[PDB]
């Protein structure tokens, strides 16, 4: 779906939606391909364990530095865990293998620190998939989740964009917090503000990076 | 940043 995704964001910056004519943004909104999910949370304790993260419907993952992941839905009790060779396997946190002992532990602590700490993004919206990879650069964190979705938070003036690409849209959050999403095909009709045109073609170069660096 | 927004 990446590559789907990088089409699609090659045609609407090819068009250059800021560039010239009047931009009617508003127009190239689609309230029906709102996001069913998104990482409102996230904490990077990569240099130990790995990164934490909790989606908008409360559920909390990780994607631990030795690629296994562990998911904790949002009823706090069934957890999903996720080996290197894809081994998918269920279970609860009151009853898991021993082995699993140290992991919970840590997804425990991580959405603790999450759920009294830090905000969620999207609080505002009504709205399962797992972190299959992720990286930062010196402005964005960049997320891609297993159900083909691409989310990119930019740091320093706190928006971001949530790419999915079967719904070929974009969901941006703006500082000041507003969340519109918009269908690609309508922004290339449309345009946008200078903000948003800059930010898709910001996401171009990380679809293409996504796809430069996976395995 | 080590974390997301708080």
């Amino acid at each position: 779906h990446l590559s789907d995704m990088l089409q699609q964001l090659h045609s609407v910056n090819a068009s250059k939606p800021s560039e010239r004519g009047l931009v009617r943004q508003e127009e190239a909104e689609d309230p029906a391909c709102i996001p069913i999910f998104w990482v409102s949370k996230w904490v990077d304790y990569s240099d130990k364990y790995g990164l934490g993260y909790q989606l908008c419907d409360n559920s909390v993952g990780v994607l631990f530095n030795d690629s296994t992941r562990l998911i904790l839905y949002n009823d706090g009790d069934s957890l999903q865990y996720i080996e290197r060779d894809g081994t998918e396997s269920y279970l609860t946190v009151s009853s898991h293998p021993n082995s699993l002992m140290k992991k919970i532990t840590l997804l425990k602590y991580f959405r603790n620190y999450m759920s009294e700490h830090l905000l969620k993004a999207g609080a505002n919206i009504t709205p399962l998939p797992y972190l299959r990879t992720w990286f930062r650069t010196r402005s964005a964190i960049i997320l891609h989740l297993s159900n083909g979705s691409v989310q990119i938070n930019f740091f320093q003036d706190h928006t971001k964009l949530i790419l999915c690409p079967l719904m070929a849209a974009v969901t941006y959050i703006d500082e000041k917090r507003d969340f519109r999403t918009y269908r690609l095909s309508l922004l290339e009709e449309y345009g946008c503000c200078k903000e948003l045109a800059s930010r898709l073609r910001y996401a171009r170069t990380m679809v293409d990076k996504l796809l430069s660096s996976r395995s | 940043x080590l974390h997301s927004t708080m």
